């Protein structure tokens, strides 16, 4: 799962499975804003049957 | 606006009082340039989500967005100024990323 | 050493220095070479505004003169900043190395 | 949406010089009631008729 | 031509080795200014830019 | 040239993820892997015998 | 309705049903303070440019 | 265009001979006298548009 903690400024890594430790924070609070910015939606209601 | 100030006072010191979850995980010591980067990231995603094709705070962010603030003043000849400095309203998007 | 008219061990510059500091703020006027650039676009506004020095202007360029000068007086540029503190530590290390 | 400064009509002492606005703050300040004076942009341009 | 070698062989070792990076867009960008069609400028921004 | 100190003064920056000692620690190794002090410094000594 | 017909200065009159509706929504109502904030973004990037 | 530039004999009119050049008094305190003057009036519908 290397590659979700080096989208944002692991440029310079060269290596495909290495990944920056120093941008950690950075790629988390990355991905925790697309967490909550995918998740704005209001829920409908469908219908039931007994 | 404040989603942004939000989120880089998390990897940089600013002005503005905020909480900190964070800490623990190591981290670089944020320039200019790093906060430039990680402001422009946090604006494209954010126009992406809401289908934005224009601008969006790029007015912002030419620059140092460390210690952004929005204010407005005029003068007159006699050197009386005036000022208005809207006082920040709150934001869903900032406190359900701190929530989170 | 080679030196002949100053101490052995010490090297002079023209500007002060600082130590090495990443996350220091683009607009920090204690830096020299920032506040002198802030003074002189201060100086030039000061001298632009009344139109007592441009006669012959047709048009009132107050407004965009001080806009111009304000956008280069808070431009947010880094050279200050490493001219005051990376710089001098790489004439550091390079002087001994020198054939000259 | 309008934007206006008030008009006077030959009270030269209330005539308006600058508009200014502000993005940022300086290195220390961390009021903007303190920083504006010295960290706005003036805005404006003439237009001919 | 005695000197001239020596200084102009620090300043490119001084360029290459510096991380300081000089870019004018910087300042283009601050600018922001167009003005397409202007035979008479006459705007501060345009002179400066030229 | 003037302009050319101007334009470098308004129009710097840093790369977005610079560690400074990881960097001056590249920029050393070969700088003082070519060096030439001691041969200097015999040249040196001779040059005062003679 | 009303803020429609106050905006025309009695010009013109629109029509609201009187009935019990199905609680439509229709988001549009924001305080000053963004207002102001948008305002003065506008205004920031059109400064000096005719 | 400055306020600065405002002559100090527009202000005080008596500065202007009455009789070394009676037309440029008229016109002086025409201006002062017949010059149109500010108004303001009410508009929109803060209920709703802010």
């Amino acid at each position: 799962n290397i590659h979700l903690f080096k989208q944002l400024l692991n440029t310079e890594t060269l290596s495909v499975r290495g990944a920056n430790p120093l941008m950690f924070r950075a790629n988390v609070l990355h991905m925790l804003l697309e967490f909550v910015l995918d998740n704005l939606y209001l829920n409908r209601h469908t219908g039931f049957s007994q | 606006v404040q989603t942004l100030v939000t989120l880089v006072a998390q990897i940089s010191e600013t002005q503005y009082p905020v909480d900190r979850y964070l800490d623990w995980i190591p981290s670089l010591r944020a320039s200019a340039a790093t906060a430039a980067t990680f402001a422009e990231w946090v604006n494209t995603s954010m126009k992406t989500a809401f289908d934005l094709s224009d601008m969006l705070l790029e007015p912002l962010l030419s620059g140092d967005p460390r210690m952004t603030q929005l204010a407005i003043q005029y003068q007159q000849y006699n050197g009386r100024t005036f000022n208005i400095i809207p006082e920040m309203p709150g934001s869903v998007i900032a406190d359900c990323v701190q929530l989170t | 050493s080679a030196n002949l008219f100053t101490p052995p061990e010490v090297l002079l510059l023209p500007i002060d220095h600082q130590p090495a500091n990443v996350t220091t703020p683009t607009l920090d006027f204690t830096n020299e070479l920032t506040n002198w650039r802030a003074r002189v676009c201060e100086l030039m506004k000061n001298l632009v505004d009344n139109q007592r020095y441009q006669p012959g202007w047709t048009q009132s360029l107050v407004s965009s003169m001080r806009g111009t000068l304000d956008k280069l007086k808070l431009i947010k540029s880094m050279t200050p900043m490493y001219l005051q503190q990376l710089a001098p530590v790489e004439l550091a290390v390079i002087a001994p190395m020198l054939p000259f | 949406p309008p934007f206006q400064v008030p008009y006077v009509r030959l009270d030269r002492d209330r005539v308006p010089t600058m508009v200014g606005v502000t993005r940022q703050s300086r290195d220390t300040i961390t009021q903007p009631a303190l920083s504006l004076s010295t960290t706005n942009t003036t805005v404006g341009v003439p237009l001919a008729l | 031509t005695v000197i001239q070698p020596v200084l102009q062989d620090i300043s490119v070792l001084l360029q290459r080795i510096s991380p300081l990076q000089i870019d004018p867009t910087i300042i283009s960008n601050t600018m922001s200014t167009v003005s397409e069609s202007t035979t008479q400028t006459l705007s501060p921004a345009s002179s400066i830019l030229g | 040239d003037a302009r050319a100190i101007t334009v470098a003064l308004l129009s710097g920056k840093y790369p977005p993820d610079l560690v400074t000692n990881v960097w001056y620690a590249d920029a050393i190794y070969p700088m003082y892997a070519d060096t030439e002090v001691f041969s200097n410094l015999q040249r040196d000594m001779i040059t005062c015998e003679a | 309705e009303w803020a429609l017909t106050e905006c025309a200065q009695g010009y013109v009159t629109v029509t609201s049903p009187y009935a019990p509706s199905v609680n439509r929504l229709m988001p549009y109502r924001i305080s000053n303070a963004e207002r102001q904030i948008s305002q003065i973004i506008r205004i920031m990037n059109i400064g000096n440019n005719a | 265009s400055t306020p600065h530039t405002w002559p100090r004999c527009f202000m005080n009119i008596q500065l202007i001979s009455p009789i070394d050049a009676p037309i440029l008094r008229q016109w002086a305190e025409i201006i002062h006298r017949y010059w149109p003057n500010p108004s303001q009036i009410r508009y929109g519908a803060p209920n709703v548009f802010g």
